[PDB]
Order: structure tokens, then sequence, then C-alpha cells
């Protein structure tokens, strides 16, 4: 999971 | 009497729950997020955000609510959306597990997802608000203030009173950030109690740690779902934390699988992160005869299709  | 005029009124009143096989003799304490409506802490903003855009006048009856989520602010929007009235529409990277996705369509959201690899789901989003912008109104968890407020109104002051203001520290991962400003600014500015508050964020993608040391800022991609933006957000109100502890996916699922086995709690990813965070500070003597209170933002069940299970 990342960016958000 | 006690009977709230729809569901998004219910919100809060959440327990704590002493953990037997964590810390130092029960200095560690959960408040359990998962009880909650859309069951995770996000129902607390999903109701506020709206509420409160209703009370300005940016949110109307036929007015289409838009944001982005990693999931459970997402089931919060649509459940209030349902609740109050309200035409929804939601972006989210691919990669969120299928039980987010899942009942998100059962709600009666208009679902728009993107690029796993760029987590991403803010940018489009924005990009469709301006397609119509008296159409579209964007809550924009992230940044809009009744995020940490409702958090500062209710979270906070509900561990104060459940601890009878006993609460030493207060630890919780880290997404927007709202929870642990808000619930801190509550303890230490309108209750005066000087606290420790911990976020915590995965080790894989520490970007408050490597900004609070001046290093080089490298956001990675990790499994704590809901937690690790991979950047700063405006809803973290750095000059209130304490301390930053990072805990890594693989310790996280352990601790949440633990938590289920040994303390028949059915907890979230990120609630194992937390724990885990909350056990390492409670095993320091400094820390040994604190009462630590620790966000448990979501549920088991929202995680069947993940590692967890
Ligand atoms: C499962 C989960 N854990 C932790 C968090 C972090 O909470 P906050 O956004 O208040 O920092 C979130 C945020 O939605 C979440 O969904
Ligand atoms: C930081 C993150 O993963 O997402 C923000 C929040 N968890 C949400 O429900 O969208």
């Amino acid at each position: 999971f990342e960016y958000g | 009497m006690a009977i709230y005029a729809d569901n998004s009124y219910s919100i809060g009143n959440t327990p704590l729950v002493r953990l037997k096989h964590f810390g130092h003799n029960g200095n560690v304490v959960v408040k359990i997020e998962g009880r909650n409506p859309s069951y995770s802490v996000k129902c607390r903003i999903g109701a506020n955000m709206v509420w409160q855009a209703e009370k300005d006048g940016t949110l109307t009856k036929g007015k289409e609510i838009v944001d982005a989520t990693s999931g459970n602010t997402g089931i919060a929007l649509a459940y209030v959306a349902a609740a109050r009235g309200y035409k929804i529409t939601l972006t989210m990277p691919e990669t969120m597990s299928l039980e987010r996705k899942r009942l998100l369509c059962g709600l009666g959201v208009n679902l728009v997802l993107t690029e796993g690899a760029k987590g991403g789901a803010i940018a489009k989003a924005e990009e469709i608000v301006a397609s119509d912008p008296s159409r579209y109104v964007m809550l924009k968890q992230f940044e809009n203030p009744a995020n940490p407020q409702i958090h500062r109104e209710t979270t906070g002051p509900e561990i104060w009173k459940d601890t009878d203001g006993k609460v030493d520290v207060v630890v919780a991962g880290v997404g927007t950030g709202g929870s642990i400003t808000g619930i801190s600014r509550a303890i230490k500015l309108d209750f005066g109690k000087q606290i420790t508050s911990v976020a915590v964020e995965p080790v894989e993608s520490p970007v408050i740690s490597q900004t609070l040391a001046g290093e080089e800022v490298k956001p990675g991609p990790h499994k704590i779902q809901g937690i690790g933006a991979g950047f700063i957000p405006k809803n973290l109100d750095l000059s209130i934390i304490d301390r930053v502890e990072t805990v890594d996916s693989d310790t996280a699922l352990a601790t949440a699988r633990r938590l289920m086995a040994e303390e028949g709690i059915l907890a979230g990813i990120s609630s194992g992160a937390a724990v885990a965070a909350a056990d390492r500070l409670a095993k320091l003597p400094e820390f040994a005869d604190k009462l630590i209170v620790v966000i448990l933002p979501s549920a088991s069940e929202r995680y069947l299709s993940t590692a967890l299970f």
C-alpha cells in the first residue's frame, strides 16, 4: 500500500 | 430518549479492554473502534465531514459526494450518504481488500478505483469534481479539519472519561493523522494532561520518522492497510506528536493474529501494528507503570481477503  | 435519528448519530462510545498477553501487568489497554457503524474508526469522520459540510452549506440535497479512500473512510461516507440521502462517488487503490470493495457497492456507491502502484487515489477524484464543481463536493479527509475535530470532541473525551483521566500514553497508527491529532488535542489542550502521543507508521514507509530526522523521505509499499500514506498528511499535527514508532508488516500481521487467538479480540492489520508499537513502549521501565491506550482502528472480517487470514 502506498499513497492514499 | 437514547434513540438515534439515523445511523450516523450512533458513532463512538467504543470500549476500552485491558490486554493480558501484551504489556506489563495490564498497562496496555485497547480502544476497539471496530465497534462502530460501518465497523471502523472512520465512521466518526464520515459522519462529521458530512455534518460539517451540511452546516457550512457546501453539502446540500442534490449535491454529490466525492473523496479518495483506502477503504474505511469510503465505507464510512457510504453508510452516512445512505443514511442521510446523498449520492456518492469514491476513489480507491485497486489493491485494497475485496471486503472494502464488496460492501461499498452494496451501500450503493458509484465506485471508481485507481492504480495500486500509485496508492493515485487522491489524484483522479479531483479530476472528477472538476467535471461539474457545483454537482460534486469533495470532502478531502486528508486535509478536512472536520476529521481531527470529531476525534477531539468524541474519541479523546471518551478515552479521558473511561480512564478517569489516568491515561498517560496514546498510541495510534497514522493514515490521515486525524485520530492521533484530535485525541492528543483533546487530552493535552482541553483536559490539560501532558501525555505521550505516539504515532505509528510502517518501517517500510517511515516518512514521518525520516521527515522529523531531516533525512531523505523515501516512501515504500507495505501490507498495513489504512496507515503509511507515503507522505505527511495535512491532518497530522506534527507539533503534538511526542514519539514515532515504526512497525514492520510481518510483525503487524502476527500481532493481529495474536490479538485474535490470545485475547479474543477481532482486530485488523493496523490494529496489530499499533499494539506491537504499544507493547514495545510498555516493556520499557520508563513506561512500565504508565497507562497506555491503543487505538484499534478496525475489525477482522474486513480483512478475510488479506494476509491476515
Ligand atoms: C484500518 C485503519 N487503520 C488506521 C487508520 C489511521 O487513522 P487516521 O486516518 O485517523 O490517522 C485508518 C484510517 O482510516 C484505517 O482505516
Ligand atoms: C492512509 C490510508 O491508507 O487511507 C486513509 C484512510 N485509511 C482511508 O480509509 O481511506
